[PDB]
This record gives structure tokens, sequence and C-alpha cells, in this order.
């Protein structure tokens, strides 16, 4: 069937360009957003050690 | 001319602030008294020597102690 992905008006109007002008001049964006997607640092790496530690196979 | 506010910083959000900032900082310093008082300290500040000066009659004030009441106050910024 259909799906119209990346169609949407903007608001335009008095309070909701408030966010939108909040996120370009302050950066409430890429920050919060991808200033703790990143960090995310603190997951176990998850590395074989080959001459010692082997990984998983097939009969 | 009232949305022209609303169409443009809705459309350019940067330069909108500068003219902001243009404006409220060249009609301020006409307008506290917090002003002059910048004026009476930089001029109060003494870097050369007072030289004093030569008595003939008059006398109008001003003696040789230093420690008499007899120059001017600004001794207020002390108290402020």
């Amino acid at each position: 069937t259909y799906k119209y992905v990346n169609l949407r008006e903007p608001s335009m109007d008095m309070k909701s360009v408030t966010d939108r002008a909040a996120q370009t001049l302050l950066w409430t964006e890429l920050i919060r957003g991808l200033g703790m997607t990143l960090s995310y640092l603190f997951r176990e790496p998850a590395t074989i050690n080959y001459p010692f530690e082997k990984g998983p196979l097939s009969p | 001319v009232a949305a022209f506010l609303k169409n443009v910083w809705a459309k350019e959000p940067v330069l909108v602030a500068s003219f902001a900032i243009a404006g409220l900082a060249v009609i301020l310093p006409t307008l506290s008294p917090y002003t002059k008082y910048s004026l009476m300290i930089n001029r109060a500040t003494p870097y050369n020597y007072p030289v004093p000066l030569r008595d003939d009659g008059n006398m109008p004030d001003v003696p040789s102690h230093p420690q008499d009441p007899q120059g001017p106050s600004l001794e207020w910024l002390k108290r402020l």
C-alpha cells in the first residue's frame, strides 16, 4: 500500500516556533541526543582474545 | 508588519537576535543613574603627585593639614 514519510507541514504559530528557536540558538538538540547516545560507553566490550579465546561454530 | 517579526524569526533566527543586541545596548547608557558614577570614580583615581601651592594673604580654604576637613568628599565609595 502506501505511507508518506517526511511529509509534514510546519506548525507556524506563536509558541511552537520557540521550540524551533531554542533548538538552533541554544542547542538543546545535538547534545541531549548525540552527546548521550555516544555515552553509552559503559557497556562491556565484546572482543574475543583470539590466541586464547575462540568463537562459536556449527557442526 | 506585526507578523513581519513572526515570519522572519521563524525563518532566519540568527541576525534577528543580533539586532536585539544592537538594541538594548545603545539606549541604556543614557538611562540608568549608575552612569556618572563611572565618571566620578574614573576622575578621582590619583596617578600623579598633587603638588601644593603658595599662600599669599588668602587662604580661601585648605590649610596644610591633610587630615582636616578641607577638601572634597570622595569617601562615599568606601561607605558605598
